């Protein structure tokens, strides 16, 4: 004669990640970090670019 | 919810999506598409 | 007999090209056209660059 059976299981998490790169040239850093020194008609176009 | 254009097929008695995502993703990039796997005989 | 006159644009070959008038073509040394095509990317994990 058979009797009922219960089961218990445990699963854990597993950690992954994503990575994506993004580069800025040194000329663009020098353009963006003037700190209120530029502002002529030709630096504005390079800053916009 | 949102209404999204994506085709649905029915097999057996189950309603399933059927995606072949090759044009939206894995297009114009340097990654190899999965489901193009290899076997050895 | 009378000859039948055919115009270029009435053909079905006219959809395969974009024609435009240009009077001073003989003074063009090297005409030039550009393309600027950008590509997407996939973010992933693992010891890949």
């Amino acid at each position: 004669v058979d009797q009922p059976v219960h089961n218990y299981m445990v699963k854990r998490i597993h950690k992954r990640s994503l990575s994506a790169a993004f580069a800025i040239a040194s000329e663009a850093l020098s353009l963006l970090s003037n700190t209120y020194v530029d502002g002529t008609e030709i630096d504005s176009s390079l800053r916009i670019r | 919810n949102a209404r999204v254009p994506a085709d649905l097929v029915i097999v057996g008695d189950k309603l399933v999506f059927l995606e072949a995502l090759e044009r939206r993703v894995y297009q114009a990039t340097r990654v190899a598409y999965p489901l193009i796997g290899n076997i050895d005989i | 007999n009378t000859l039948n006159f055919v115009r270029f644009l009435e053909l079905g070959l006219s959809v395969a090209c974009i024609c435009t008038k240009f009077p001073e073509l003989a003074y063009v040394r090297d005409g030039v056209i550009q393309f600027e095509v950008q590509q997407p990317m996939i973010a992933r994990d693992g010891p890949h660059p």
